[PDB]
């Protein structure tokens, strides 16, 4: 039953470490354009996605090889649970 | 005949039995269907004729086989193993070696292991190699439905579902790549050099 | 002899739609072949020795079916509130209700379980025995459909306020500056914050719920009378 | 029957779990981008296929549940 | 005779389409429906749960019609279209008698089906809207206050339906329609 | 005996194949699902009720051709070019009369005209169901254009569009509509 | 007697994997669904009324290739690779010659001839589906920025394409005409 | 396809007619209400003795 | 491929001839409210889009026997292209 | 594994490369009508957008030759890495 908890506090908190930076990096350059369009005044509502997917790109292109050893990592555990 | 008609049944029920596991036919039929899941179809062209050309392509390696049986094949202890000799080299070559000793044990020159041994394995191989060729198809079509439906969002038209765009691009991406005869080039030559 | 294959047809009208409910005995884990050599095994041993009786049988089937459907059904409707509110399904106007309902079928099925379940099912022959009409009792059947619903939305009254929260302050946010565009800023962070708030209560309060929604035997007598 | 109907079960939630979090992962950075339109199986499914070859499962679930029954050596 | 067995698979394969057809379960499995187009959520309550509750509800009125039919059972054939008598007396009440003689001149048992379904789906069609007609008042009602503050960008729907589905069952409506529904046809409770 | 069973159990698959080919089953159905195609609703009422309807109709057109060929019944492979003759006259005036020309190219042969009446038939159902299709779209812009007027720019037409798209269908009453005029495309009283 | 009924069950066992892999059946059955997904409608004719127009339409062009086996016919085992030369020119015709030089070596045999033509009406059904698909994609695109063009962002236009989808097919009146289309690269 | 003209020309004409015509008015709603009912029930009701005949 | 290469930039630049018509007339009556209103200016937002939409609905009116017979000639030219 | 890696780095590349492309024109347009609206008032929704699908349309016009040799000759890697 403990591991049973435990592999569900666990793969929320994996969701949610996982969708941090992107979503993160796709905030500020969400906020920061508008804020340039507050000072001069811009009315074009389709102009942030230029920047959020060049930044939701970058920011899955640096840390590609970084989700694959924490996907195994979790993935090789639970099946160790699972089994024995 | 009547003592002969349950051995042809039987054996009518029992080769759906062997073609569909100890075969090619195996790794044939998986990549049939996720190339027809990577462009988006669900019912084109069937489950029907899919098992028709992977058959046709299975029988193509497995001829050769069989007509060595033919020819070779309480007197019947003996005899059976050597007309499955020639079936049995071929199961050492496409399966894994420390797998085959794991259900062996729960040199192979001096000693070819059993031949109930090994068919697991040779399954358990052919669908992790299937598995494993069929990702590499997903690819290029993903590219080109990831394109469409960011070229949409740099307009304005989020309410747009880019499925009735992309399936036309994704059936020339398969056409101008010549891609049904080129899957089926590279598994023959992946088990029959030309 | 030869009368035990309508014996075993009238306990398999019984067993049959209870398999079709639950969702670990469904069409998705339990593949054609073994299917049907269960259900008899079952159906004989529960035993406790005419088109219309397998009628009868199949209805009463049905009702206990839904009672022992009770819970997960629950966790389900929990989870398509949860994925509603963050996003991902306005596309028709889940991934995530699936999830919950896995989850509750585990945590039910470790403490008790099947014992519960077969014990309920031993216990219908024992007030709704054939030859005998019974039948699954009308007047509380009309609030089954609300008692879901209300357990769905108390068990998840806390996301959906937090949620709202989330969109008052992002709607108040746009009133100092209306070139944002905040209907898309806060797609993007709603999807973190029904993670986030789910997270502080799904281990203590959530397999409590399930033990505490479970039908049991004691109840049968509320659901099913005879007609004789 | 049903001992073993639990038992597999048991060892299917496990099995299912990181796949979930996968799915989870692409319908929420398909939801930051504004791609709602978007059905995300389109997109998980081939690099929820690279999940279960680096790990190589096949190898894995045949070679546990054979050491529940028996045992080597 | 295996043909007499053959003809239970000519009803395992066909009381689907019975049941689908001339029982009151056409009634129920569209409103049941209907008012969840309503309320706004496309999954709850989970259409398992919705054709349960509805078979369920019309295997109360079917059953003083087929027990009626038990207990009294071309020259073998002239008696099941006396056992038919109690299904007939059913298939004329709820049908318009400017349909059933129209699908003859041109009561039957065949003649009386095409024409009590016609008479379902436009008997419930029209429920349904009157069903329809709060919640637009609500979904208007809530989309106008924030016009009136400095709200004319959001979106009103992730507003709408939480309002609308906590006053749907804290005003007790899913045993409201199941019971004003069921009143129609039989004497409950 | 078994040797009339395996050449009838063999001739029960293909009882479909003639519903799907040779009747009016594939005019039916079609207006049928495009209705609730066209109203914006998914599966109201369940397309299990709209087949079984649209066979019930499908059946009682087909059964005057049907009994008198029953009256009928090498040189008896030739019995059955003329016992169909009542068959062979219905298809004659619904198919297209300058394609079966085409087909014997390559008193007709039944094996010709048989796709040109389905294609025929086919074509007239996406002409019938077109018909059906061009109220509702100005329906449509109706509630966006008065929508658009108004401040609600972000609020979505389609909860609002579809309270009028069936209270038109229902004072209309469009399933007595489209039942009786099908029926009178074929038959007569 | 059983066995000689029992192996023609074994011989309408194979009937519909030839029917559907080795003939013209695999052509005819690709456009109509790839039509019937082009206009925006899910599942709306059938799926088995489009399987005997396209079986009905598939009979033309195979029983006059058939009736020579009528015609013609351990003596019955070296007369079926003698008399059944009809069909291996109907299979040479249509199918791609180093296709079948390649099964050759990894008048030639019809076991070679059976997928390379299958693998053929694959590709060529998709290059006529490709040319259905593009007279619709314009409208799905036009209808779809005339409402950008006003205050229309949240609006889908499936509901306003689709009739315009259908009564561009019944103006062309595309399925005699594709029926038609088909029969002439045959006869 | 005269009546295919005919009923594609008579949608096109009473989107011009009933959604432009508060345009040049706004540029009061009861009496809006029921203008806009009788014109789509006959329009309707043209349109199946156009199909169905 | 020449037939491949010659509708694909068929349909799109029947695409940019399409919907460049009606996206005109709509920001011409468009700029004629804005412009027109720089003397006596009582300006309200929501106001120009419903003579936008009777601008666009107009010339639909206009150009709908052209835009119909503009898609029946490339639809029965891509279908031959195909067949023979 | 080290082709796996690489086909998908060369996939997440090109996803980056192929939709950047239209999007940088689409970004400028959305930049100069808006930068031309806010000094020289004339205010409209609709004329950024009618100049956004000219710039989408030409550039999709000179580089459609191009993108189907990078998804071709990708295309062609794919099968042989997968296969031999």
């Amino acid at each position: 039953m403990d591991d049973l908890v435990f592999a569900g506090n666990k793969a929320l908190y994996l969701v949610l470490i996982l969708s941090g930076w992107p979503t993160i990096v796709a905030t500020i350059i969400g906020l920061l354009v508008g804020l340039f369009q507050t000072v001069t005044q811009l009315q074009e509502q389709t102009l942030p996605f230029g920047i959020k997917l060049l930044g939701v790109c970058l920011c899955l292109f640096l840390l590609s090889g970084w989700y694959g050893e924490v996907l195994l990592s979790y993935g090789r555990q639970v099946i160790f649970l699972a089994l024995a | 005949n009547d003592i002969s008609l349950i051995a042809l049944l039987a054996f009518s029920t029992l080769l759906p039995f062997i073609i569909a596991s100890g075969t090619c036919f195996v790794k044939f039929s998986i990549v049939f269907v996720m190339v027809r899941n990577a462009l988006g179809l669900q019912q084109i062209p069937s489950n029907m004729t899919l098992n028709g050309v992977a058959l046709l392509l299975s029988m193509f390696v497995m001829w050769p086989i069989m007509h060595d049986a033919y020819v070779y094949f309480s007197s019947l202890s003996k005899h059976v193993d050597e007309g499955l000799d020639g079936y049995r080299d071929y199961l050492i070559k496409y399966s894994d070696r420390e797998l085959v000793q794991f259900f062996e044990n729960a040199k192979d020159e001096i000693e070819k292991p059993s031949i109930f041994a090994l068919l697991p394995a040779y399954a358990l191989s052919e669908i992790k190699s299937a598995f494993k060729i069929g990702f590499y198809l997903y690819l290029p079509f993903v590219v080109v439905d990831l394109v469409v439906s960011s070229v949409l969002l740099a307009l304005g038209m989020m309410m747009m579902s880019p499925v009735t765009i992309s399936t036309p691009i994704k059936l020339v991406l398969f056409v101008a790549l010549d891609g049904w005869t080129l899957l089926s080039k590279g598994l023959i030559l992946q088990y029959m050099d030309i | 002899i030869h009368h035990l294959v309508a014996s075993a047809a009238l306990g398999f009208a019984r067993v049959a739609p209870i398999f079709f409910f639950l969702p670990f005995l469904n069409s998705g884990v339990l593949s054609g072949a073994p299917r049907n050599a269960i259900i008899i095994l079952v159906a004989l041993g529960v035993w406790p020795h005419m088109i219309p009786l397998v009628l009868q049988e199949a209805a009463v089937g049905v009702m206990l079916g839904c009672l022992l459907s009770w819970p997960f059904w629950v966790m389900h409707a929990l989870g398509c509130i949860i994925d509603n509110q963050r996003g991902a399904t306005l596309s028709s106007s889940s991934e995530m209700a699936n999830f919950l309902n896995m989850f509750a079928a585990v945590v039910y099925l470790q403490n008790g379980g099947l014992v519960t379940m077969v014990d309920v099912l031993n216990k219908s022959y024992q007030l709704c025995d054939p030859m005998n009409e019974c039948t699954p009792s009308l007047p509380p059947l009309l609030t089954f459909i609300n008692q879901v619903a209300q357990n769905a939305l108390v068990l998840a009254s806390p996301v959906v306020l937090v949620l709202l929260l989330s969109e008052v302050f992002l709607g108040l946010l746009s009133r100092f500056a209306p070139q944002m565009n905040a209907f898309a800023i806060s797609l993007t962070v709603k999807s973190g914050i029904a993670v986030l708030i789910m997270l502080l209560y799904f281990s203590p309060v959530l397999p409590d719920n399930v033990l505490r929604l479970s039908f049991q035997a004691t109840g049968l007598s509320s659901w099913f009378y005879e007609r004789g | 029957a049903l001992s073993e109907i639990k038992s597999a079960f048991k060892i299917g939630f496990y099995l299912y779990l990181p796949f979930v979090v996968v799915d989870l992962v692409v319908s929420s950075v398909l939801l930051a981008l504004g791609m709602m339109m978007m059905s995300p199986v389109t997109i998980s499914t081939p690099i929820k296929l690279v999940l279960f070859v680096a790990l190589d499962g096949w190898t894995l679930l045949s070679k546990g549940l054979i050491l529940q029954y028996m045992d080597i050596a």
